[PDB]
């Protein structure tokens, strides 16, 4: 069955997509880090769904402004036809199911391996932001839920899990039961500003314009 | 002793620093009780092939690395980021035991930064490999008189292997420009070949079993600790502490620092630890250094007298210990304060001068 | 660290001659201030009247109402420079407070 | 003709910034000072020439 | 208008801040934390790392002392000029032009 | 090279101090050239006589 | 007559030439060429050789910066003397002897 | 190395292979196949001010 | 001194505000003169 189709548009990322680079507390200091970040004022893609496979390209910035219990998770890997190791992340009910064990599965959910990772689900006008990256065989996921279109405000994303998978990922898709935003991360140097409570309240993308290079 | 002379002239000389010594030793580790199953890894019958290398994650247990000598007949460790003797103290977050079988001439391949056929197509280590490599001869188990063909290795690949990547896929290698169509033949090479293992071979081609212990030495919440025993917590006292393998000396106090729940350590501008999280009872502690300061000796010449005064720089007199006058430059001990004002003889601080006057004593004014 | 101190004992007298040079600079600063300002031999105080040929000297003569006996222009000069180091006593007492 | 010292030091990362005041402006300042000295003595230093 | 007096404080503050921030550099060693080096490695392997850190921090301290010596010489020249101006402009009438 | 650049980043902030010192030297040279010559307020010129 | 300004030009040129010629020194490594070291040796040995060359060139550049700072102090003193001479002797008549 | 290769006019004697600068950096090479003489210059660069 | 991008040259002559080199000064549109 191929009931799900989608259309594309382009929009501005603004200053969204800044996560904590490490779980180390720093208060009232400017820290110059260098990691895979979403570039400032980049070109993110708005997908309206009512379905080709998307490229990974060194981490994915994901966002949604829809209602709850609409996106049922994600699928990562290369071929995703129960042949090679396909990472299925099903985020529904009261238990997330993360497995490297491949399974033949259609684009739309209804209504060789044995690794079954389980944890708390990644769920709860409101905007949901995620960052996925794969470094040295480890899958790192950052998330943020905030009440608010991508706003002009500044928000920080917190890490959730570490997954020592070790497979090579180049393609991915999302899962449904409306619209979402897809970004792409690049290796860049950021200047993060920590407030009195140790929250990243501002940041400067160094390689954007010469004023930020001077900063 | 500071001046390296037996004669001291009149004036003020900065000599040394007083420091409050630590009183008690504090060792703190999480109360985990399990034992890490290194016996299943080392005391195994058949290791997997190098193109399908085993990777077992060890977690939530007390790790004792001294039993590996009894478990395996290996001669010595090869540890890169740590020392094998010091492995029984510091606590790790995660540890991964990789396991495979190679021959003897390619053990130098499996090292951080090294290249070769195995290091480029079979098993690649990261540049920053903070772990240990254990390799022992297995000529009595992995060698066969007729040739042990169970162990296979990768020869050809379209690109080099990224670090910590298991290439399990078995397709044909298209050496030529023509499409091989999945059929082996001319310029269509099967990339996996067998080790030839015989007891008649030399030491270079003899089978070696390798277990690689990769430590995830991080600031994440640690769960693979050593066999060290945790002591009790002591606050508001200069103590020598060891928190999760992090050694130091300071005064631990209760702090209202708002750590996020994923954060464990707090750093400073000088990349030094300023605040820690207690692993047994989840409390937040600031680490101030123990009290110190500068010590100056204010004296006349040794031809005059052997009586001195001591100035503690920037120290309130109510906290002076490790007459008494209080200056803006610190606390002065051994000089009487006189309400009269004379010319300056030995300068001390913000408008304070000391001299040797009237029997005879050191006065400050 | 005791091991670091034992290693630093083998590196010579750089660790003492840096202290010697900084002590020389610290003595020279007080020498500079004394040479610039301490030129008069006696502390002459002004007469209580303020009529000097019709010249108004109240903006530069000291104001006795202030606890710090400085002039108006001197207070303007002190306020227009923001010192980064104002506390020298109880600095460890301020450091041990939880901030 | 082979390689010289200025190109060697330029290729190795050692540059020489130009001065802010050119020699024409320096000569203009000296000509102004000389003309003021000749036509007015020392009065142009004290006030108006 | 008060540029030089602010520059003195700014130079001293940024010199001390640079000297403090030099403690975070690894200088080629495996760590910038001496207690981490001592608790991680054994004695013979730790000697080289502690030697590299000691050499780097001593070089940074010598750089700071040399900068302070040059700045103190400049400040002494300015103080001699100020003492000359106090002796000639205040304590008498000066016929020197400008 | 790149590995040399990475080890130079590990050595810290010596290069920024050297660059700041050379910039201060250049600005001081410009200040000296301004201070010696730029003393007259107006650019005087000689009469034709 | 122009030996002072000629000495200024010669001092700056000689300092820059010495800084250029310091690049050919081995500084305790096996070669003075980073590309040759990286092509011959592997990563672990090349890191040590590159570290030795970085330390040597950093020491040479620090020596050049220190010499330029001292020469800048001397030139600034001479420029202040020239400004005083221009203020007192060109813009007025000086009664100071010699 | 990394640079711009240029046809040159430097007269190598036939036993020579390379030609170097003052700082012992190679700036003239011989092609091993066609025996030409090539100058090597660094690529274009410069300071950036804001 | 080099190539200046983003500053429009003007035929006037003002006092120096931001120096560049060889008698060129820029000031705030950003003009150079
Ligand atoms: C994004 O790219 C598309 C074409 O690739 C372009 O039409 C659109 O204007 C771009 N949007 C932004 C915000 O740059
Ligand atoms: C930190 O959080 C507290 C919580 O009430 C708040 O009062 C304080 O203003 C915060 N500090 C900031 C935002 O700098
Ligand atoms: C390994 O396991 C076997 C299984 O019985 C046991 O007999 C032996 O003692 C163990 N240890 C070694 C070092 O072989
Ligand atoms: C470990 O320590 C914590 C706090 O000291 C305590 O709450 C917990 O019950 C302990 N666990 C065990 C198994 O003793
Ligand atoms: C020492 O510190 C206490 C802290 O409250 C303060 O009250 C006291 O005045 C200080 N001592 C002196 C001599 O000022
Ligand atoms: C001089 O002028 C000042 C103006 O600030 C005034 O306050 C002061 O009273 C005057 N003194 C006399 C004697 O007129």
């Amino acid at each position: 069955v191929n009931l799900i189709t989608r259309t594309q548009s382009y929009t501005n990322s603004f200053t969204r997509g800044v996560y904590y680079p490490d779980k180390v507390f720093r208060s009232s200091v400017l820290h110059s880090t260098q990691d895979l970040f979403l570039p400032f004022f980049s070109n993110v893609t708005w997908f309206h769904a009512i379905n080709p496979v998307l490229p990974f390209n060194d981490g994915v910035y994901f966002a949604s402004t829809e209602k709850s219990n609409i996106i049922r998770g994600w699928i990562f890997g290369t071929t995703l036809d129960s042949k090679t190791q396909s990472l299925l992340i099903v985020n529904n009910a009261t238990n997330v199911v993360i497995k490297v064990c491949e399974f033949q599965f259609c684009n739309d959910p209804f209504l060789n391996c044995t690794f079954e990772y389980v944890s708390q689900p990644f769920l709860m006008k409101n905007l949901r932001e995620f960052v996925f990256k794969n470094i040295d065989g480890y899958f790192k996921i950052y998330s943020k839920h905030t009440p608010i279109d991508l706003p002009q405000g500044f928000s920080a994303l917190e890490p959730l899990v570490d997954l020592p998978i070790g497979i090579n990922i180049t393609r991915f898709q999302t899962l449904l039961a409306a619209a979402y935003y897809v970004g792409y991360l690049q290796p860049r140097t950021f200047l993060l500003k920590y407030n009195e409570n140790g929250t990243i309240t501002d940041a400067v993308d160094c390689a954007l314009d010469p004023l930020s290079e001077t900063k | 002793c500071t001046l390296k002379s037996f004669t001291v002239e009149k004036g003020i000389y900065q000599t040394s620093n007083f420091r409050v010594q630590p009183t008690e030793s504090i060792v703190r580790f999480p109360n985990i009780t399990n034992l890490c199953p290194f016996d299943e890894v080392f005391n195994a019958t058949r290791f997997a092939s190098v193109y399908a290398w085993n990777r077992k994650r060890i977690s939530n247990c007390v790790a004792d690395y001294s039993v590996l000598y009894n478990f395996a007949p290996f001669f010595a460790f090869k540890c890169y980021g740590v020392s094998p003797t010091k492995l029984n103290d510091l606590c790790f977050t995660n540890v991964y035991a990789d396991s495979f079988v190679i021959r003897g001439n390619e053990v130098s391949q499996i090292a951080p930064g090294q290249t070769g056929n195995i290091a480029d197509y079979n098993y690649k280590l990261p540049d920053d490999f903070t772990g240990c490599v254990i390799a022992w001869n297995s000529n009595k188990l992995d060698s066969k008189v007729g040739g042990n063909y169970n162990y296979l290795y990768r020869l050809f690949r379209k690109s080099n292997l990224k670090p910590f990547e298991r290439d399990i896929s078995t397709e044909i290698y298209q050496a030529g420009n023509k499409p091989c169509n999945g059929v082996a033949g001319f310029n269509c090479y099967f990339p996996l070949r067998s080790y030839g293992f015989r007891p008649t071979y030399g030491v270079g081609h003899q089978p070696y079993r390798v277990v690689v212990l990769s430590f995830e030495l991080l600031h994440a919440p640690a769960t693979v600790c050593g066999p060290k025993k945790s002591t009790n917590l002591v606050k508001n006292k200069c103590v020598n502490f060891n928190f999760n393998g992090l050694t130091g000396t300071g005064v631990l106090t209760e702090s209202n620092k708002k750590f996020l729940p994923f954060q464990q350590f707090g750093r400073d501008i000088a990349d030094t630890t300023d605040a820690v999280r207690d692993p047994q009872t989840l409390e937040i502690l600031d680490i101030t250094p123990c009290s110190f300061g500068g010590v100056s000796v204010i004296t006349p010449g040794t031809n005059t007298s052997n009586q001195v005064a001591v100035l503690y720089q920037g120290v309130n007199c109510t906290e002076v210990p490790v007459n008494v006058f209080q200056t803006r430059a610190g606390c002065l001990i051994g000089a009487e304060y006189v309400n009269n004002s004379y010319e300056c003889d030995i300068p001390i601080g913000a408008g304070i001068c000391a001299s040797y006057q009237t029997s005879q004593s050191i006065i400050a004014y | 660290s005791t091991e670091c101190s034992n290693l630093l004992l083998q590196y010579g007298s750089f660790c003492t001659q840096l202290k010697r040079a900084l002590t020389g600079i610290a003595v020279e600063q007080d020498k500079n201030t004394q040479e610039v300002f301490a030129q008069v031999k006696q502390i002459y105080k002004t007469p209580p009247i303020k009529y000097f040929g019709g010249f108004n000297f109240s903006q530069i003569l000291p104001d006795p109402s202030k606890p710090s006996k400085r002039s108006f222009i001197e207070d303007l000069l002190f306020n227009k420079v923001t010192l980064a180091d104002a506390g020298f006593i109880k600095q460890y007492g301020d450091c041990l407070g939880d901030i | 003709a082979a390689r010289d010292l200025i190109c060697a030091q330029k290729f190795n990362g050692l540059t020489v910034l130009p001065p802010l005041l050119t020699d024409e402006m320096i000569a203009q300042y000296t000509s102004a000072l000389l003309a003021g000295t000749i036509t007015s003595g020392w009065t142009f230093g004290a006030g108006a020439a | 208008a008060l540029g030089k007096l602010q520059d003195v404080v700014n130079h001293n503050a940024q010199a001390l801040n640079t000297l403090v921030k030099q403690l975070s550099s690894k200088f080629g060693a495996i760590s910038s934390v001496l207690n981490d080096i001592l608790s991680r490695l054994d004695k013979v392997e730790a000697e080289v790392q502690i030697d590299r850190l000691i050499t780097g921090r001593l070089q940074s301290l010598q750089t700071y002392v040399t900068q302070q010596l040059i700045r103190a010489a400049e400040i002494r020249a300015s103080a001699n000029l100020a003492a000359t101006k106090m002796s000639e402009c205040v304590l008498g009438q000066s016929k020197r032009v400008d």
